[PDB]
DNA sequence: GGGTTTTGGGG
């Protein structure tokens, strides 16, 4: 049995085509999360992993007019909880986004949240990014075989085989290597894109701007 | 002139700094405390400090511990290996719980020179290159650091007794680590002495190592490819502080910190000989992982002849997008690589298997049956790697056994599939594990006009 | 010091 909800949540969405709708339903009930940070990231956790939580502008508009004497920004060490939210997958790039792998991320779109201030949570293991674990990493690339699998599959058909007469007698024969490249899709751009899945496309709102409407 | 005391000598009262020379068994990485703080603790010994009093007979070490400061990452020692000699100038000594703790601001005055035990430091190891001098310190503090001609014996008669005191004594003894087996009963953090039977890259920026210690459990970790670039398979690694990740379910897993550290044995370590030989892998996990739908563990379903057993590694970037144009790819014939099989033509196995005429140099189908000429396998995959995770690339990699390469590979001898039952059930199975999520091949391949066919190498499973 | 940053895949 999966102890981090995040990590079971976030797996099931992966492996169920990113389709939200598809993962099970005892597992959408409100989640109770200390917050880790708050600026420059604001990272939550679940007592084993942490993830970085995305607002809408409803959200955030409710919140302020919900607590108005508490500063978004200002809850690091604080607990919040989810009582709306829902989860997407996106295309991004890994190389400046830490909370992603492989240039996909599976987001947790919140609509609703409130503070449980001076609740003192339980101690526990030191907290790391989800989107750096060894079997959810895994669990990433297996989604991405998939698709890799479906859409070679698709592009290449009929018969492909290198010509024996080409390898054969090869003593005075010259090639260049890059005659064993194979476009996996049809798609343009150097990076693999073929995905089936829906991706997400709820706006959110930029953590480095809830700070202006909240501090100036 | 500077005046080296022993560890068990230096003075706990004196107002003041101490120099040593000392060998160390132990050390973090270093590491950040705060935004202008880093820090990186280290176990050390000295012909005067290395051995517990025992009215039995199972040694325990004996140490003292050294606690270096600095404002900057650049100004801390990175060990990587357990048996080399460190040398600190202007450090203070104190009682910390009952033990020796000398302490080093090497951001105020304080300094730390690193000098190799073996003939060559790990790093230099790592890149193949002599050594400057077995007086030259292989990495230090500042902007400089000088050996005076008095300084000489004192580290060659240190270097001779650490690797007396290696080859006689465990050093890291029983009581510095925990069984991987009673992992899961500690507390918090522990630290593990295992042999490494695999590192599998994961990604561009990291391996997965598969460890497996003296109580026989086996337990994978990630290691960073730019911390620790000293992993390899088949040596043995002390891992200080890991912690029994909870959250695994399809595989045992350690969690690693930024202070956790990897480090390897010098050549004469007793404890790294034992284990090395001790210690093998029976593949338990790969079995049990290939009747699972989906294995979260990677399986390496190959093995390359001895012969080629110590040649390096080349990604398929590399070979492919490289090959041609890099100097040291473009002097070879003869690679060996890893990757994954996305795809394998022709789809029908029954066609694996064709007759080649060496004459025409032409290959025909067997279902026509008798004698075509020849039978060879004409097998095509598809493939792709760490180093090509992201584009929108297949690489083909050959096994075209006309001339011998990669005859074997299946371990099935080639025949008619259409009539040989036997046959075309084996090389069936080897399909859908070559295709299957996580299994990967560990090839050598031999470039023959523009492309790379597969050759001293056999399937495992 | 047997520890917990952000350089947020050395720190
Ligand atoms: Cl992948
Ligand atoms: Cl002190
Ligand atoms: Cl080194
Ligand atoms: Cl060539």
């Amino acid at each position: 049995q999966q102890q981090s909800a995040f990590k079971q949540l976030y797996t099931e969405l992966f492996n169920n085509e990113g389709d939200f709708s598809k993962v099970s339903s005892n597992l959408k009930k409100p989640l109770k999360c200390y917050v880790k940070e708050s600026y420059p990231h604001f990272l939550v956790t679940d007592g084993y992993f942490f993830v970085a939580p995305y607002f809408t502008k409803e959200a955030v508009n409710e919140f302020h007019a919900k607590f108005p004497n508490v500063n978004i920004v200002d809850l690091t060490d604080k607990v919040i909880v989810i009582n709306n939210w829902s989860l997407e997958l996106r295309r991004v790039n890994s190389a400046e986004v830490f909370t992603s792998y492989a240039n996909l991320e599976a987001r947790l779109i919140v609509h609703s949240f409130k503070p449980n201030l001076q609740e003192r949570l339980n101690p526990t293991r030191y907290p790391v990014n989800l989107f750096r674990d060894d079997e959810f990493k895994t669990t990433i690339q297996h989604f991405r075989h998939t698709a890799l699998q479906a859409a070679i599959n698709k592009t290449v058909k009929g018969d492909n085989l290198v010509d024996i007469s080409k390898v054969a007698d090869a003593a005075g024969k010259k090639g260049k290597v890059d005659a064993g490249i194979v476009k996996a899709s049809a798609s343009k751009g150097d990076e693999f894109s073929d995905f089936s899945f829906k991706e997400g496309n709820t706006a959110t709102l930029k953590i480095a701007d809830i700070f202006v409407q909240e501090k100036g | 002139k500077y005046e080296y005391v022993e560890l068990a000598k230096a003075s706990l009262t004196s107002a003041q700094p101490q120099h040593f020379y000392a060998v160390v068994i132990d050390a973090t990485f270093p590491y950040k405390t705060n935004q202008e703080r880093y820090i990186c603790s280290l176990k050390i010994v000295d012909p005067t400090l290395y051995l517990k009093q025992q009215k039995g007979a199972g040694d325990a070490s004996d140490y003292a511990t050294l606690v270096l400061y600095a404002k900057r990452f650049e100004d801390l020692p990175i060990i990587h290996r357990a048996g080399d000699i460190i040398r600190v100038h202007r450090a203070t000594l104190r009682l910390y719980n009952g033990q020796r703790q000398f302490n080093a601001n090497v951001f105020y005055s304080s300094s730390w020179a690193l000098f190799s035990t073996d003939k060559r430091s790990v790093t230099q190891e790592i890149n193949n290159q002599d050594a400057v001098s077995d007086t030259t310190p292989f990495s230090f503090s500042s902007k400089h650091a000088t050996i005076e001609k008095n300084e000489i014996s004192i580290l060659q008669n240190l270097r001779k007794w650490a690797n007396q005191y290696f080859s006689s004594y465990s050093v890291i003894s029983s009581d510095m680590y925990t069984a991987l087996n009673k992992a899961q009963a500690q507390k918090g953090d522990f630290d593990v002495v295992a042999k490494i039977l695999q590192v599998h890259e994961l990604d561009e920026y990291t391996n997965e190592l598969k460890l497996k210690d003296a109580s026989g459990q086996v337990f994978y970790t990630l290691s960073l490819k730019l911390k620790f670039p000293h992993v390899r398979t088949g040596e043995v690694v002390r891992i200080r502080s890991a912690t029994y990740d909870e959250t695994s379910t399809q595989k045992k897993v350690l969690i690693l910190s930024h202070y956790s550290n990897i480090i390897t044995f010098i050549q004469s370590s007793k404890l790294a000989k034992e284990l090395r030989a001790k210690i093998q892998d029976d593949h338990s996990v790969e079995v049990a992982s290939l009747k699972k739908n989906v294995s979260l563990n990677a399986v390496v379903l190959t093995e390359v002849d001895k012969k080629h057993a110590a040649l390096p590694s080349t990604s398929l970037q590399d070979l492919f997008h490289h090959a041609d144009s890099d100097k040291e790819l473009q002097a070879q014939d003869t690679f060996r690589t890893q990757f994954y099989v996305t795809k394998i033509e022709p789809s029908d196995v029954k066609e694996w298997v064709k007759g080649y005429d060496r004459k025409t140099k032409k290959s025909s189908s067997l279902k026509g049956a008798s004698g075509k000429g020849d039978n060879i396998f004409q097998v095509q995959f598809l493939v792709k790697d760490a180093s090509t995770q992201l584009n929108n690339n297949t690489y083909r990699v050959l096994l075209y056994t006309q001339d011998g390469l990669g005859a074997n590979f299946f371990n099935v001898k080639a025949d008619n599939l259409h009539k040989n039952a036997d046959a075309r059930k084996k090389l069936e199975d080897s399909a859908e594990l070559l295709t299957k999520f996580n299994s990967y091949v560990d090839a050598v391949v031999e470039r023959r006009n523009g492309f790379y066919l597969i050759k001293d190498t056999k399937l495992i499973y």
